[PDB]
């Protein structure tokens, strides 16, 4: 019951999913052949959340994979746990977008999306009670940031009451791999605010910083960043698949973390994270988890959370632990940092406990906090956008496929209005 | 399901095509007979049982080079009737190969192009090679580009033209046809890469330590650059780049698409292994002005956008840590309206070595394609050379008597003046 | 009891039967040597429907094969399961018709038909209780469309109370293999409406469309089209050979699907159909079967069923399933599509359940719907007929064998009257 | 039980008969001695033990060619007394071979025809070959056709006549006897195929790349066309076509039965395997005006009906997908009163190669027989050539003195005028 379907688009989203599904399968004891080989009874009670049942007793994820080029899905199939995905759900084009948002949203993405919407509708109509959808995509690419966001609007138009999740990677100015990143980032943020019920920003720069400083491993690769993102993704829905002292589905988090409908851009972090050589030194206790949870360097975004004030915060503890300690520590982390918490909403931290810890760990915490410090990312994105747009650089590529500069002006104005009205509440006082 | 067709016209074009086609056959394990003793599909086609046929066509009016090809070790590889050959050479006269003898040959080439294109299903684009300072090369390249631009339309075409050196020259009349061909491909080619011989001679002398190089050594380096550019289409990589993802990242405006390339490392086996060849040092060497593949000084102008490809065991974090260092340096400055200008690609397959060649085997390499404002100097010096002889109307009778009109020389001069004014207008800060 | 005999004519009908009998034999476990090797008891209880018994324990189909040329039957004998057919039932001429309807219906087909009628009478007089006859033939050929339709009238004249089935392939204008198709199609439709109790149109174009889009196999052949037609043919009489919750013979379908005696032209479709790579993704459920069953692209005819309104519909479910789900889904498919169902006849969908599924499948559905959208096929056939007839093209071939233009005029008028009176009920309202 | 008899008269007829009879013997595995070291029955007959005898008869009044046949390697194959030979040649005089010396020989030929026909049981029809621009060929062909039309009646006869080229000619008097023979076979032959030498010379020059062809190269191509036409009678195929199924599909009216042929692909082994020879490209090449087997331009007239044969591994869906493309093109337009004009045949046996010949071995081939309105140009130019010399009554004394009446020339002119008027009357739209 109350299950969700997985939809991913683009190369970055496909690579994120290729590790997210591996993590989920390892958590539920599903072999790469789809056969259950788990140890505990609880591993099968709520498997309908992510997995479907077919004849022969094997399980198949309800994931939908889409891209405008076939290479990435032809590569993910040969990887581990690549056989679980149903071949029918693979939809792809023969041309690609070339990191051009217009091509992936107006000319090419519009004709292809009917086939993927057909299978999306097939998956949603069938399921017992829908909880919602979760979306993984990147804002630094053309086909992803175009087709995914248009699909968001199409899904929202047909299921207005369901919940919608988006895990979005925004292009940081530090590690830049594409010159046309500001254009399709700014165009995508315009559409994303209007339809997504929840959005979670993730930055490659913050992932590299975490890998270099906390884990202290010499050579980070995309596999480590994907693993961290996958652990963070799994931590959110853990209590929906396992029993606990205070169950809290996604809708309950939506109620408690979004004060106003347009303020739904969160930054997350996962604890504990320790190096291989120091994993024996540390002792896992609730104070040790909560001190690392609120650490500024532990956030999955380069945004500095002590440059603003938290509107609200959430924590999803895992493992068996006493609730009194959790509540007193949450109170203590809020009394010692009163300057960084907005004062006109008292008791702005939500907590939840799940009795099933991750495989290999005795305690774990997932942190989701809505803070005013996120304005800095939109500020720098808009700064680069307006630095590049004033000369109409690279504009002809977009304008040759039916798009105009008016949609750029409206997007810039709406993004600046969002930036302004997000900080409006930072200076608000009672 | 992704394909590309390479066009070779003229003596220089055929001699660099031979150079790239030993390298591709060696890299995909195909013997010179065409027989193997799913990545080949980008350049080759399967015949059903046994041999592979290149997706390439060789053009020339002068039969000597084609006859040399049809008797060498590669006689069995190419299809016998795609090596189109003429009888009479254009003899460095541009008007000949555009108005007199090229028209009767161009129809067969277009028929061959159609017969090759109907086989491909996912055609990415065309590649063309031609030495500009010759009659048949420049004239037939212009005519083929003009026919293809209307037969196919929006398909992407890439031109690896070899402009004459600043002072070193083999002919005496090459500025005329160089200017005319630049006129022709200015409004007809999506990408043009600079390849003059003097810079590559200096590269060989300084790094490879060869004091008596021949054309084969130059063509092998060009072939390595081509392989590095197209590796991302036929090998798995952490950060892929497609051909169609260029005009959205390197071409700010439709007129400006001339850029100059560089490659690193270039080193011989006698002293290669004594140093570690870290990613930082190779990416520093790639940006050195003395390692430009065209004899132009980047210190004399701004950068617009840099697209640079890695291959081997490089890790993205090391790439970011090196892009930061380059942004730090005060001798390299980017244009004002471009905050980020780097597009990064990472591939896993290390560069392949050709036996008996110059380059050694290494695990890391970098190839950069950079668009800069300093390129206007070659246009200015070619224009100055053209004006000196056009003042007295020297050598014009060799062109007027081959069907070309008198006024055709002036409008190419006007288009070059327009291009030079445009390059100055773009490079000024706001 | 209540068994039927098989009669086929022409090359197309012979090729259809060559796969229909293979499918039936594989379903009943009969080896190509006529020896039973089945597993279940039910495989032998009702084998008298299609197979006769001879000494030695082997089984022989009660099929009659006729053609005006010996090649096709000399070829079908060497194929698999070709030895089952009794050599005595093979009747053929030495001349052929040459796709000329007049030759196969007036001059040559009239003299030969006595011998085949002798064996037809032998087969029908002997059998326990006759249910009826089923006929497979093509309307695009001369000998088939002539001799088969004249045999229809001869059989109807002697057995007026029995039921008669015809599976007729009509020539589509898209894939045309014969220039004289409209003439013998129009002449045959005239006679077919007067005598056939049921008619089921099948188009090669729709079969190619299905094979290319739903199964997504690269190279369709006549074997795949024959296999689909054979599965559809077998699905109709399944419950007459196996037990079920609601048995429904052919006469019961005749009662419930034909409102008026001249409206008996149905179009059919088979579900499920899935690609090889997606056969593991899908889960077989009644909603999944019924959503594909009413899909427009799943029809075995190019006629678009949402261009008209269904007069009635029928479904023959296979496998063990709950009846409540079937009834509620049939109600739901009729409430959500009220615009495409005629309103003056309520509850116009018939359902039946058979507990024995096809070999290799757990659930299957055969769909037979009488719709007003079939008018488009007769419209285009008559359009081509009147375009060709106005110039009297190819008319001398027909008029040289005793036929005249008056029979062409009457056939055209009757066909147009059928077209008009079939759509008369589409605009009828209560 | 299906047979066909081929008649060879004249030097050109015998020289093309030799060409087709190497090919048939090679294709059925029969050695030149006639001994094998059930498909042969169409062209051959079994003698009871050992050798096979062709169902062919050779006619000529001039003994040189027959004597050459009776001493070559094929001396043992043909029956000794079916190579009817005369003593005195007609010497390009039509009146000689129709009134003077042909009458005394025609009785023996008719006796041989009867003796061959009594052996056949399923006689499909006759084939006849004759070069039109000669005395004995045209005269004896006319007389034999006139005798056969009354001895047998409705049996089908096919004529592979070779008309003179537009400007290239070997004789000086060939228009006279060409016109007279066209008069004779207009009302006496069911099918006539155009075969002038100039078009085939151009085909050889352009495709086979032979600069010095002889008659054998032409005759081998004609033999390949004959084999492609008659393959469907002696090999298994998915879509068969019989000889009697032509006048119902290609002949709109009894007078109009002259059509022109084409063949594809034609390519040498030196460059055949470099390209894939897909069905689409071969069916495009077959419709090219430059690949017509008769020197006529199809762009100058409408099409009436196209009958085109495939052989090899071709799949029907690929054939339909290519017929659609041809219907799409704007340079090929069909007549108004013919909506569909294509008859398609598919056979499995690939074309056989003759050792030491020109054509290479391929898996796919296409042969088209197309009836078009543009054929009237050859009649008009032959008529113009005839009128020039008939104005002054030149060369008439060579015909009046051989028993022919003076008025016999005029009525052939009137029949040609009638044919030209009929071709104009048919091609106008309604
Ligand atoms: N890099 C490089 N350049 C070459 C090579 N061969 C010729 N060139 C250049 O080509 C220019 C002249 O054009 P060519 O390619 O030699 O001759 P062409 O293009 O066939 O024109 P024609 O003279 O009419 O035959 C010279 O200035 C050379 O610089 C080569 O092998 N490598
Ligand atoms: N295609 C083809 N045409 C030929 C060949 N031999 C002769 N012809 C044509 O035949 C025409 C003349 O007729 P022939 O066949 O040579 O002689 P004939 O038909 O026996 O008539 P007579 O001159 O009386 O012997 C010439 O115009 C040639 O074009 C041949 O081998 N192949
Ligand atoms: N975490 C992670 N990020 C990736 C990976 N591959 C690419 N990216 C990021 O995705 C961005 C490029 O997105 P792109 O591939 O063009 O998206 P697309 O246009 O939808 O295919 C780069 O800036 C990378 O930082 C990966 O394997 N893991
Ligand atoms: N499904 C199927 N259709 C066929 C096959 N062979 C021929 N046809 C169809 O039958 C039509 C020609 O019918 P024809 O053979 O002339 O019938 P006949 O005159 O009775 O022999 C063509 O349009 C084909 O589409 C086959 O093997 N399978
Ligand atoms: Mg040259
Ligand atoms: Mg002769």
């Amino acid at each position: 019951m109350r299950e969700i379907v997985h939809i991913q688009g683009g190369q970055c989203g496909n690579q994120i999913g290729a590790k997210f599904w591996e993590v989920i399968s390892d958590e539920h004891g599903i072999d790469p052949t789809g056969t259950y080989h788990g140890d505990s009874d609880l591993q099968l009670e709520r498997i309908n959340v992510y997995y479907n049942e077919a004849t022969g007793g094997r399980y198949v994820p309800r994931a939908i994979l889409m891209d405008l080029e076939p290479g990435t899905m032809d590569s993910v199939r040969a990887g581990p746990f690549g056989q679980l995905f149903r071949p029918d759900n693979f939809v792809f084009g023969q041309t690609g977008a070339g990191n051009n948002w217009a091509k992936g949203h107006y000319t090419e993405g519009a004709e292809l999306i009917d086939s993927v919407l057909d299978v999306v509708r097939k998956e949603a109509e069938g399921c017992d009670c829908l909880q919602g959808f979760q979306i993984t995509h990147s804002l630094g690419g053309g086909t992803g940031s175009g087709m995914g966001t248009l699909l968001i609007s199409k899904v929202r138009e047909e299921y207005p009451d369901r919940i919608m999740e988006t895990f979005s990677v925004v292009p940081s100015p530090k590690v830049s791999d594409t010159v046309v990143e500001p254009y399709n980032a700014t165009l995508s943020v315009h559409q994303l605010v209007e339809n997504a019920d929840e959005c979670m920003v993730i930055d490659n720069e913050a992932l590299y910083d975490i890998c270099f400083r906390t884990l202290k491993l010499t050579t980070p690769t995309y596999g480590d960043l994907n693993h961290l993102v996958s652990a963070a993704m799994s931590g959110v829905t853990c209590c929906l698949r396992f029993p606990g002292q205070l169950n809290s589905d996604l809708r309950k988090l939506a109620v408690n973390l979004i004060p106003f409908p347009r303020l739904h851009f969160f930054m997350i972090g996962f604890a504990p994270l320790t190096s291989r050589g120091s994993q024996q030194y540390r002792a896992l206790t609730v104070p040790e988890l909560t001190q690392q949870m609120f650490d500024a360097k532990n956030m999955m975004c380069a945004a500095d959370p002590r440059h603003g004030r938290y509107l609200t915060a959430s924590a999803l503890f895992r493992g068996r632990m006493s609730t009194k300690e959790v509540d007193e520590q949450m109170l203590n982390v809020q009394n010692k940092n009163s300057s960084y918490f907005v004062e006109w909403i008292p008791n702005n931290i939500k907590s939840s406990i799940c009795d099933i810890p991750p495989k290999g760990l005795k305690m774990a915490v997932t942190f989701v906090g809505n803070s005013t410090a996120i304005q800095e990312m939109f500020k720098r994105v808009a700064e680069q956008f307006t630095a590049m747009f004033r000369r109409k650089a690279f504009l002809h590529w977009y304008t040759g496929e039916g798009m105009d500069e008016m949609e750029f002006t409206e997007a810039e104005s709406n993004m600046n209005d969002l930036v302004s009205e997000y900080q409006q509440y930072q200076d608000a006082t009672a | 399901m992704r394909e590309v067709i390479s066009i070779h016209v003229g003596q220089g074009g055929i001699q660099v095509g031979n150079a790239c086609w030993e390298l591709f056959c060696l890299e995909h394990g195909i013997q010179p007979d065409g027989q193997m003793p799913d990545a080949f599909n980008t350049f080759f086609s399967e015949t059903g049982a046994g041999k592979h046929v290149p997706r390439a066509v060789f053009l020339d009016l002068e039969p000597t080079v084609i006859d040399e090809v049809r008797t060498g070790t590669y006689r069995q590889l190419f299809h016998p009737e795609q090596l189109i050959s003429g009888k009479e050479d254009a003899a460095n006269n541009f008007a000949r190969g555009h108005y007199t003898i090229g028209k009767e040959i161009v129809d067969l080439c277009l028929d061959r192009i159609r017969k090759l294109a109907d086989n491909c299903t996912g055609l990415q684009g065309f590649l063309v090679f031609n030495s500009v300072g010759g009659g048949t090369g420049s004239g037939l390249g212009s005519l083929l580009l003009e026919r293809l631009s209307v037969d196919y339309g929006k398909k992407s075409k890439l031109g690896f033209t070899i402009y004459p050196s600043p002072q070193v020259s083999t002919a005496v009349v090459e500025p005329y046809n160089s200017i005319l061909s630049t006129h022709s491909l200015l409004e007809h080619t999506d990408v043009a890469v600079m390849l003059d011989n003097e810079a590559i001679y200096d590269i060989c002398r300084r790094n490879l330590d060869i004091e008596r190089p021949t054309y084969t050594n130059l063509n092998r380096l060009i072939a390595q650059v081509i392989s590095s550019l197209t590796a991302s289409l036929r090998f798995d990589g952490a950060l892929n780049v497609d051909i169609t993802e260029f005009q959205t990242n390197l071409v700010p405006y439709p007129r400006i698409h001339f850029m100059l390339s560089s490659y690193a490392p270039i080193i011989s086996a006698e002293k290669a292994y004594h140093e570690q060849l870290s990613v930082a040092e190779i990416t520093n060497s790639a940006f050195e002005p003395a390692n430009m593949m065209a004899k132009c000084d980047p210190r004399h102008g701004k950068y617009m956008a840099c697209s640079m490809m890695y291959r081997g065991d490089v890790v993205p974090k090391d790439v970011n840590a090196s892009i930061a260092t380059i942004k730090t340096k005060r001798t390299i400055q980017f244009v004002d309206w471009c905050p980020t200008g780097f597009k990064v690609g990472i591939n896993y397959q290390p560069p392949t070595v050709v036996p008996g060649g110059d380059l050694a085997k290494v695990m890391r390499a970098v190839c950069m394609i950079s668009n800069s404002t300093a390129i206007a100097e070659v246009f200015s010096r070619l224009d100055h050379k053209f004006d000196l002889m056009y003042a007295k109307r020297a050598f014009v009778h060799w062109y007027v008597g081959e069907g070309m009109e008198e006024g055709e020389f002036s409008e190419a001069r006007e288009d070059l003046a327009a291009l030079e004014k445009d390059y100055e207008e773009v490079g000024i800060e706001t």
